[PDB]
This record gives C-alpha cells, sequence and structure tokens, in this order.
C-alpha cells in the first residue's frame, strides 16, 4: 500500500481491452449519453471470408457506422486507470484497435457544408465603421489623479518632527531584529519626517553602503 | 491584409499581466471607418481622393479597438471593465479597394467627383504624391534544397527556411552539411566524410547523431530508421557508418544537451542553465513550421531524418541537385504580405511602451488609466514614413532597411501607368556581374514577359508579368487536412517505420503529415474535387512525382498561376454550348466564374506545370495520326498571352529581330499622348 | 469457424462518469515483453522534472528488475476521442474514454 | 557486407578478433554481447559502379502522361503490345543513352533493357 505502487492484476490476469478511435462530433454526441449513459447497440457479423462490426446510435442519442479494424502490432497497448479515490489499476491489454468511418451516407460537398457549420466562430474580421466614433471626451479631474488625492489627504507618510526621546525607542527596537535595514524602510517604520530621522541617526550611528547601491544605516556599538 | 491579417496580429498577442494587486489588459476586436479629415477647428468630414492630391493631404482611415481591463488583487472580488472602440492610429488606404470612398460607384458618380472612370486604382496617396508598391521576389520557404558549394569545406549542403504560419518576425534557417572527401589527413582518410549540422543560435558545428539524441532516441537502431527507410541498401548504410564513430562516446541525453548547450549566445557557467538553454533552442528555434509546442517531438525527428535521407541521395547520385533560379522555387511579396510584416514591428513596439508607462505609474500605487498610455503617433507616422521614402525599416533605422520599394507612379502615358502596377523585382544587387540571375529561364513561359526589360545596369533584374498571369492570395490548410485523414491516410505517430518503403509520403504546405498506399486514386479524387469547387478552392496546386514517390500540396500566398483548358481523352471539354451562352453575358449573368465552376478551365501553377502535357492549339495538335503524343492533358487558349503590356502593342512582333522588341517596350513608355 | 460463421449483436453504453481515469500504456512489439514475468510493478511520475503532465516511471520486478520510461503523446483528443470498449457479463458493451497516451520504452 | 545490431542494447556490433580459435567475433561496445561471423568478410568497395538501374526503376512509372510510348516492342511476360521507354536520368552519364522499357499493362510491371 503506497502511492507509487502499481497494481499489476490486469496484466497478470492477461486482461484484454479494445481500443476504438472515434470522431469528435460523435464524441460530442456521446458526451450527451442517453439517460445515465446508454448510446446504442454494436452489431458484430463474422463470416468465412469477412467480418463486420458496426455501432448504431441510441434512438435518444440520435436526437450505420462501419468499423475499420487497425493493427496493434509493433506496439503493445494496455489500459491503466486512476480512480476518483486516486487508486491505480491496470484493467487490461489491448487486443483490438478500430476506426469509425462514414459509408455511402455522405460525399465531399456536404461534408464541407458540415465543416462550415462546425466553423461557428470564423477567425474574426476587420469590420467597416460608419463615419467616425468619438475619441476625445471632456473630463475635468483625471480619474487616476482623484484617487491619489484621497490617499495623500487621508494619511501623511511622514508626520511630526517631534518627541526625540520617544522616537529613539521606536528606532532601537527595529535594530534588535536586524543588523541591517535599507534607509527607506527606516523612514517607513517610524513616521518621523526625513530630516529629523537623519539627525537622530547621524547622532546615534553611521551609514554603510557595503558597495551594493542600497545603503543601510548601522548603529555604533560603541 | 486588412480583413484577416490585421485582426490576427492583435488577437494573437500576449496579455500584459503586471504588478499587491495586479492588472489585466487584452485586445478583442478591430474596427475601421471611412477616410476622414479633421478640419482646423476639429469638425470631421470625409475626404475625397481629389482634395488629397490638391491640398497635399494623406488618404488614410482611423483605427479602433476594444480593450478589457480586469484587476486581480484577490480582494474578494475580480473587478473587470472594458473600453470599447479605443483610438489607435491611422492606416493608409489603397484606392478603389473595398474600404475606399470610390468602391462600387457608377460612371455618373465617378465623373461627379472629378475622377476618371478609366483610372485603374491600386496606389496610395501620401502627402499629395501617388505611391505604388513593387512586388519583391523571395526564395520559397518550408522546403528542402540541395546545393553544392565548390569553394568551401562542404561537399554538399541542405537548407530549410521555416516560419510558423505568419507569426514570427525572423525565419530560422538550418543547414545540414557534409564535409569534403579530400581532407588531407592520415586519420579521417579511412572513415570518410561526416555529416554535420549548423543549428541557429549556436557558435559551433554539431554532429547530427548528437542532436538526434537530444530529442531522445539514444539507441542506434532507432536513429537509423528515421534516416534510412529500407535496410536492404548496403550502399547508403556504409555512408552513414562514419557518422556514428565520432558521436560514440557521448551516449546519453543529458550530456548531449550539455554539449550543444555549452556553445550558445551565452556560455553557461552552471549545468542546469545549459540543459535549460539547450532545451528551448532545440524546441522553439529548430524547424518551427512542423510544430512549436514542447510536445509532438517525434515529428521534428522524422523531418530531420528526411532532410538527411535526401542529402545522401544527392551524394550517391540518385537525384539531381536543386536549381536556384527555377521559377517554381520563388514567391512574391505583394502589398499584403509587406504591410503585415511592417505592422507587427509597430504593434509590439506599441505594447512595449504601455508597460514602461504602467510600471512608472503603478509603483506609486495610485491607479491606472489607459487612454493616456497609448502613443497614437507610433502606427500613424510609422507606416506613412516608410511608404513615402521607400526604405523598408524604421526612422532611426535608415541604414538597416531594404531600399527601392514604394516609388512614384509614372503618369507619362496611359500604357506607362498600367506597366507600372504590374512589375516584379529581384532583390539581388544592381551591379553584380553574375549572369545566371539575369538570363532568361525556361520556366518563365507564360508568366513573365520575355521581351520587356530595361537596358543599362538593371538588365533582367526588373521584369513585368504576362497578361493572364494571376498571383495567389492564400488560404488555410484546415479543410484539406480534415478530408485527408478520412480518406485512409495513416498519421506519422501510429505507424511502423518498416511500412514506409512502398508508400508515398504526403506533404501539405511543407509539413510531412502522413503516408498513403494507393496514391493514383487519391490524386484523381483530389482533382475532381477542385474542378467543381466543393472543399478545395481553385488556387491550390497539387504535385505528384511518380519517381521520387511523394505528393505535395500548397495553399500559401505568392505562387503564380495562369489558366489553361482541360482536355479529356483527346477532345476539349469546351463544347459549343458554352460559347453561344457566353456571348450573352450582358443579360444572362453567365461569366468567367460560371466557367471555372463547371470544370472546363483550371489554374496551373509553375511546379504543377512540370507534370503536365500541353497542346498549343486544338484543331492542329489533337488529331489522331502518326502523332507526336497522345496523352495531352491541357491546351492553351491563345499563345499570344505570353507577352506583357508594353510588348503587346507591336504589330507582327514575330517578324522582327529579338533585341528590337526589347527597345520598343522600353520606348513606348515615354511617348506623348 | 465462428470467426467466419459467427453473428451477434450487443448493446453499447457510454457512462457520463467513471471511478478512475483511463490511459493507454503502449509497448513496442519488437520487445515481445512477457507480462507473466511481471511479478510486481511500481509506477510513479518521473523525477527528472524535479503532475498530470509528468512522464511515468515504471519499475517492474523491483527497482531494477525492470524499468521503463513513459512519455506523453502530443495529442489524444485533438480531432477524435479514443474509447476503451469492454465486454460485460450481460454481453453488452461498455465504452471507456482514453484520457492520455504515454509511450513506454526499455531502459538499460 | 550488411550490418549487425546488438540483441541487448540495440546498437552497432563491431568486429573483433580472438586469439584462440581463429574465428571472427562480433562484439558490442556498450555491453559485451558476442557471436561469430558466418561470411567472414568485412569491407567491400565497388569502384566500377556498374549497377544496372533495372533494380532501381519503379513499376508505376507507366502512369506518367509525359513519357513516350511504343507499339513496336511488346512485353514478354504478358504479351502486351504497348511500352513506355526512357533514359538513365541518373549519374554515370558518360555513355548513357540506353533505353529502358516498362510494360504499361495493369499489374504487369515488367521491365527490360535492350
Ligand atoms: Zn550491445
Ligand atoms: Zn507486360
Amino acid at each position: 500500500a503506497e502511492r507509487g505502487e502499481l497494481d499489476l492484476t490486469g496484466a497478470k490476469q492477461n486482461t484484454g481491452v479494445w481500443l476504438v478511435k472515434v470522431p469528435k462530433y460523435l464524441s460530442q454526441q456521446w458526451a450527451k449519453a442517453s439517460g445515465r449513459g446508454e448510446v446504442g447497440k454494436l452489431r458484430i457479423a463474422k463470416t468465412q471470408g469477412r467480418t463486420e462490426v458496426s455501432f448504431t446510435l441510441n434512438e435518444d442519442l440520435a436526437n450505420e457506422h462501419p468499423f475499420v479494424l487497425q493493427s496493434v502490432g509493433g506496439q503493445t497497448l494496455t489500459v491503466f486507470t486512476e480512480s476518483s479515490s486516486d487508486k491505480l489499476s491496470l484493467e487490461g491489454i489491448v487486443v483490438q484497435r478500430a476506426e469509425c468511418r462514414p459509408a455511402a451516407s455522405e460525399n465531399y460537398m456536404r461534408l464541407k457544408r458540415l465543416q462550415i457549420e462546425e466553423s461557428s466562430k470564423p477567425v474574426r474580421l476587420s469590420q467597416q465603421l460608419d463615419k467616425v466614433v468619438t475619441t476625445n471626451y471632456k473630463p475635468v479631474a483625471n480619474h487616476q489623479y482623484n484617487i491619489e488625492y484621497e490617499r495623500k489627504k487621508k494619511e501623511d507618510g511622514k508626520r511630526a518632527r517631534a518627541d526625540k526621546q520617544h522616537v529613539l525607542d521606536m528606532l532601537f527596537s527595529a535594530f534588535e531584529k536586524h543588523q541591517y535595514y535599507n534607509l527607506k524602510d527606516l523612514v517607513d517604520i517610524t513616521k518621523q519626517p526625513v530630516v529629523y530621522l537623519k539627525e537622530i541617526l547621524k547622532e546615534i550611528g553611521v551609514q554603510n553602503v557595503k558597495g551594493i547601491h542600497k545603503n543601510t544605516w548601522e548603529l555604533k556599538p560603541e | 491584409f486588412i480583413q484577416m491579417s490585421v485582426q490576427r496580429i492583435v488577437e494573437d498577442a500576449p496579455p500584459i499581466d503586471l504588478q499587491p494587486p495586479r492588472y489585466l489588459l487584452k485586445f478583442e476586436q478591430i474596427y475601421l471607418s471611412k477616410p476622414t479629415h479633421w478640419e482646423r477647428d476639429g469638425a470631421p468630414s470625409p475626404m475625397m481622393p481629389n482634395e488629397a492630391r490638391l491640398r497635399n493631404l494623406t488618404y488614410s482611415a482611423p483605427l479602433y479597438v476594444d480593450i478589457t481591463k480586469t484587476v486581480i488583487k484577490e480582494g474578494e472580488e475580480q473587478l473587470q471593465t472594458q473600453h470599447q472602440k479605443t483610438f489607435i492610429g491611422k492606416i493608409p488606404i489603397m484606392l478603389r479597394s473595398t474600404y475606399c470612398l470610390l468602391n462600387g460607384l457608377t460612371d455618373r458618380d465617378l465623373c461627379e467627383l472629378n475622377e476618371c472612370p478609366l483610372d485603374p486604382g491600386g496606389y496610395f496617396i501620401i502627402n499629395g504624391s501617388e505611391k505604388v508598391l513593387i512586388a519583391q521576389e523571395k526564395m520559397a520557404t518550408n522546403t528542402v534544397y540541395v546545393f553544392a558549394k565548390k569553394d568551401s569545406k562542404y561537399a554538399y549542403t541542405g537548407e530549410c527556411r521555416s516560419c510558423l504560419e505568419n507569426s514570427s518576425r525572423p525565419t530560422s534557417t538550418i543547414w545540414v552539411s557534409m564535409l569534403a572527401r579530400g581532407g588531407q589527413g592520415a586519420k579521417k582518410s579511412a572513415i570518410g566524410q561526416r555529416i554535420v549540422a549548423t543549428l541557429p543560435y549556436i557558435k559551433q558545428e554539431v554532429p547530427i547523431i548528437i542532436v538526434f539524441r537530444a530529442l531522445g532516441f539514444v539507441s542506434d537502431r532507432d536513429i537509423l530508421e528515421h534516416i534510412i527507410y529500407d535496410f536492404e541498401d548496403p550502399e547508403m548504410m556504409e555512408m552513414v557508418k562514419p557518422s556514428l564513430d565520432e558521436a560514440f562516446v557521448i551516449q546519453e541525453q543529458n550530456v548531449a544537451l550539455n554539449f550543444i548547450g555549452s556553445r550558445g549566445a551565452k556560455p553557461g557557467v552552471t549545468k542546469e542553465k545549459r540543459i535549460k538553454y539547450a532545451k528551448e533552442v532545440l524546441q522553439k528555434e529548430m524547424l518551427p513550421h512542423v510544430g512549436v509546442s514542447d510536445f509532438c517531438e517525434t515529428k521534428k525527428a522524422y523531418f530531420l531524418g528526411y532532410m538527411v535521407h535526401r542529402l545522401l541521395l544527392a551524394a550517391l547520385g540518385r537525384r539531381e541537385l536543386d536549381d536556384r533560379d527555377h521559377y517554381g522555387n520563388k514567391r512574391l511579396d505583394l502589398a499584403g504580405p509587406l504591410l503585415a510584416f511592417l505592422f507587427r514591428g509597430m504593434f509590439k513596439n506599441l505594447l512595449k511602451e504601455v508597460r514602461i508607462y504602467a510600471q512608472k505609474f503603478i509603483d506609486r500605487g495610485k491607479d491606472f488609466n489607459l487612454e493616456l498610455a497609448i502613443k497614437t503617433r507610433i502606427i500613424s507616422d510609422g507606416l506613412k514614413y516608410s511608404l513615402a521614402t521607400g526604405n523598408w525599416g524604421d526612422q532611426k533605422k535608415a541604414h538597416q532597411a531594404r531600399a527601392g520599394v514604394s516609388q512614384v507612379l509614372n503618369r507619362l502615358t496611359f500604357a506607362s501607368t498600367l506597366s507600372h502596377l504590374r512589375r516584379l523585382n529581384s532583390p539581388i544587387g544592381r551591379d553584380g556581374k553574375l549572369a545566371k540571375p539575369r538570363q532568361l529561364h525556361n520556366t518563365l513561359w507564360g508568366m513573365v514577359c520575355p521581351a520587356e526589360t530595361p537596358e543599362g545596369h538593371a538588365v533582367g533584374l526588373v521584369k513585368n508579368l504576362a497578361l493572364m498571369a494571376y498571383i495567389s492570395v492564400g488560404s488555410q490548410p484546415s479543410p484539406i487536412l480534415e478530408f485527408l485523414e478520412e480518406w485512409s491516410m495513416e498519421n506519422l505517430e501510429e505507424i511502423s517505420p518498416a511500412a514506409i518503403a512502398d508508400a508515398t509520403k504526403i506533404f501539405v504546405n511543407g509539413c510531412w503529415v502522413g503516408i498513403h498506399k494507393d496514391p493514383e486514386q487519391l490524386m484523381n479524387t483530389l482533382r475532381k474535387l477542385r474542378r467543381q469547387m466543393d472543399i478545395i478552392v481553385s488556387e491550390v496546386s497539387m504535385i505528384r512525382d511518380i519517381r521520387e514517390r511523394e505528393i505535395r500540396i500548397y495553399t500559401d500566398a505568392g505562387r503564380i498561376c495562369r489558366p489553361l483548358l482541360i482536355v479529356e481523352k483527346q477532345k476539349l471539354l469546351l463544347k459549343k454550348r458554352h460559347i453561344d451562352q457566353l456571348k450573352e453575358r450582358e443579360y444572362n449573368n453567365y461569366s468567367w466564374q460560371d466557367l471555372v465552376a463547371s470544370g472546363v478551365v483550371e489554374y496551373i501553377d509553375t511546379l504543377e506545370e512540370e507534370t503536365v502535357m500541353l497542346a498549343m492549339t486544338p484543331d492542329d495538335l489533337q488529331e489522331k495520326e502518326v502523332a507526336y503524343c497522345s496523352t495531352y492533358t491541357h491546351c492553351e487558349i491563345h499563345p499570344s498571352m505570353i507577352l506583357g503590356v508594353c510588348a503587346s502593342i507591336i504589330p507582327f512582333p514575330d517578324h522582327n529581330q529579338s533585341p528590337r522588341n526589347t527597345y520598343q517596350s522600353a520606348m513606348g513608355k515615354q511617348a506623348m499622348g | 469457424g465462428p470467426s467466419s460463421q459467427n453473428v451477434t449483436e450487443y448493446v453499447v453504453r457510454v457512462p457520463k462518469n467513471t471511478t478512475k481515469k483511463y490511459n493507454i500504456m503502449a509497448f513496442n512489439a519488437a520487445d515481445k515483453v512477457n507480462f507473466a514475468t511481471w511479478n510486481q510493478a511500481r509506477l510513479e511520475r518521473d523525477l527528472s522534472n524535479k503532475p498530470e503532465d509528468q512522464p511515468w516511471l515504471l519499475r517492474v520486478n523491483g527497482k531494477s528488475g525492470r524499468k521503463f520510461k513513459g512519455i506523453k503523446k502530443g495529442g489524444v483528443t485533438e480531432n477524435t476521442s479514443y474509447y476503451i470498449f469492454t465486454q460485460c457479463p450481460d454481453g453488452a458493451f461498455e465504452a471507456f474514454p482514453v484520457h492520455n497516451w504515454y509511450n513506454f520504452t526499455p531502459l538499460a | 557486407v550488411g550490418i549487425r545490431f546488438c540483441q541487448e542494447c540495440n546498437n552497432m556490433l563491431y568486429p573483433k578478433e580472438d586469439k584462440e580459435n581463429r574465428i571472427l567475433l562480433y562484439a558490442c561496445r556498450n555491453c559485451d554481447y558476442q557471436q561469430e561471423a558466418d561470411n567472414s568478410c568485412i569491407y567491400v568497395n565497388k569502384i566500377t559502379h556498374e549497377v544496372d538501374e533495372l533494380t532501381q526503376i519503379i513499376a508505376d512509372v507507366s502512369q506518367d502522361p509525359t513519357l513516350p510510348r511504343t507499339e513496336d516492342h511488346p512485353c514478354q511476360k504478358c504479351g502486351h503490345k504497348e511500352a513506355v521507354f526512357f533514359q538513365s536520368h541518373s549519374a554515370r552519364a558518360e555513355d548513357a543513352m540506353r533505353l529502358y522499357y516498362v510494360c504499361t499493362a495493369p499489374h504487369c510491371g515488367h521491365r527490360w533493357t535492350e
């Protein structure tokens, strides 16, 4: 019992399966399986000199397909499953392959008419406009500009240049977490305006680039 | 170019997802309006083609689009919005088209706007002037050509220029060489020549077995069945043997990818990047016309095998080399495939600068507004520039462009106007002394005028096309592929490489798409469908060569055609019933189109013209006797339609010496009238 | 014989649901693999790619008893769906959809 | 003269020599699968190159509407009195103006020079 464990039962049972190629339009008819899922009857007629298999649509599904048998030689084919419970199972080995083809029921002209019907969405086209559509409106305050205004008025990023003692504590605390912070965050974490921050910082520490563009200030341990 | 080729360019463009929240932008539908002029005070009015000439205006039409914008911040709501009919730019308009103001007018109205009812149309009006676009020649793409450079290290060479259905600015080309025999050395004297390949985006040559293993197929029984299709041939297997000896030590996939991945545009310092770098270059730059998806890599193996199988046949002397000037290997670039190429490089350039305006504007986190992001002067001044001046490039790119396109219409005499709108141009140099691109080739029969050409330094470089010659416009290979699969054509994947010796490989538009085992019944089934126009349009060509055992089909734009008369057992298919009802088109509504759709005439390309047997005149060549041939397949209409426009005004031209007919055709273009 | 003289008719159903996804496991005939020699197998998605897209890794008869790599085909339902047809005790036929095609090859 | 593939890893079997029984052994260079040689010759190089193209022309060429035909030379294997003839159309064109024929009767495909 393991995820990567493959059941070999089917193979070891020599379980056989059949493989059939089916057109999409038929397969689209099949996604509409009649009732819970019944699509019709398959007729298998074998004779001494010939063998005929075909499938007939469910009367419900309808609202002769001859089979062409294909060789499975050159490549061994087996069927393996994945349950909705994600359990894995090998159902069988493919003992037959076949293709459903039209026969005496359609010719190329109406097949092309059916292809045009399938088209449905033609690749789009360049349409012809009448006169000219309006391009320039009369807005007073650009919408983007009006949105920034409320943010700046509601909240000021840098506030009072005041309470030097109070600020230091806020400042010392950040340092505990990290020996190095870039300047802007330092400005962001406190709300103190840039000049006071510089003077407090210049007073209590030194600033080092470390030769990587971004310079983060570091306190003097002394 | 303006109904399909412009809608596809904006539709098949990557969205610009960008960013915290992130935003969406994608384009849906394109519109156009009739050409319009904006007055001095901003009141629009339709401009007629005459005022464009008098006031030195430009004849163009505005361009709109629908854009939808969704914001994705997972803020418990996906807010989408759209701005439809957004202005983009202005496109010039060719006169008398379906988008001009003169489309479908009667002579009583054409004279009322001061226009000539005899004017042909087909030119632009740009700053008062009248510009005309010259069709440029170009080597055909998506096919294999085998040459022999008798100066360099190679004893043979193959080529294949690939482009994935009008979607790539460049076209990746790949060689498959073979080194020379007389290599002075006491080492390779015994083994022989080694097949080499020169992939794109890499510096060094690569052996072919290495690049084969990089796709899987490490075994040498599986490689040597993509390249040799029958193992009863010892003469060919001996030639491929010394190709394995040098690729013997490197015998697994990942080390192979490292070998090719080691020499690129960037030498990989680490290992995983090289194995990554070698993955896409061998996946999106190798043969993009077969398939560009990372799946379906068994097809890139077969085609690369066919490319090599065909290089050996040229060394054993079993098939002749390809011809460079054979006019069946050429394509023509009209105004369509020329303006579409120039519109890609300016739509990408318009999206590249919505980002630069969005990022600068979204880092501050304010908001976004798109009507201010679109720089409208990109498309307007982009097209109008290169058309007016000729250099087929950009303004800051007045040194990297192809010049000589888009010259001024000649209005000296009415037959000098018509002989200008019908003119080709081969883009080789104007002073090279090589005669083979200048001499007259057998394949120009009926498609390029043989007598009309200028003297001086441009002899045989510009040419005019014959009277009934017709250039194709292009179509999609979708409806033929869906018919081929249901007519018993085995795909490439679901088949064994031993069932390939007695089958006729079926190509479509350059791509190998299967095989077949009964071709002669497929062929005369493909043909009788085209004769009456059910599934296949009339401008596709279908070649079958019995000896090389394959079948080709073409649907692209640029091939040159001309109509002929279809001949059954020994009699024409044009009975008298077709004539006595064709002399009545005035009040019967029976015309040329009802003649093609009845299967009595047929357009015949140049390639297809090598598998045909023509008769020059019915009453004289289709009489049973001790006869030249007895299996005539087509017949000409009148052999006088092999002359151009300026050379078909000469009386009795079959009585003069040949250089005389060339002088007059270049001299009736400057006669006053 | 009945392959020449046999006639029959059976009902076909196409259930809109299944308890497990159905895939194809293809082998080269040229190898003529004896499935009887497969006492057990392990089957896991390939680790080179470090899920549904992942190539399969098949380990039969132990980690190195037998091992194959399965590579997904480009398409399976691009134009025509593939169905598994199975015979039931009632004689009626049951059809199962093919989800994917994986190519399995031998490994030194 | 042909080629030999390994039976384990499907690769190219090289020839080797053993100093015990004086017999040619074909060996692999990935594994070491072995076997003996039946013809005991390795290399052959035909310089005359006088291969008769009667072994290279196909029988379906008689479907070509652009080739000459004849009523003089009939087919021997079937007695049909219509043939289609052509030239070598290949290399080795030093004295190559022979004339190969192909019977045109359906499902005969008989070929012969003269
Ligand atoms: Zn071996
Ligand atoms: Zn015969």
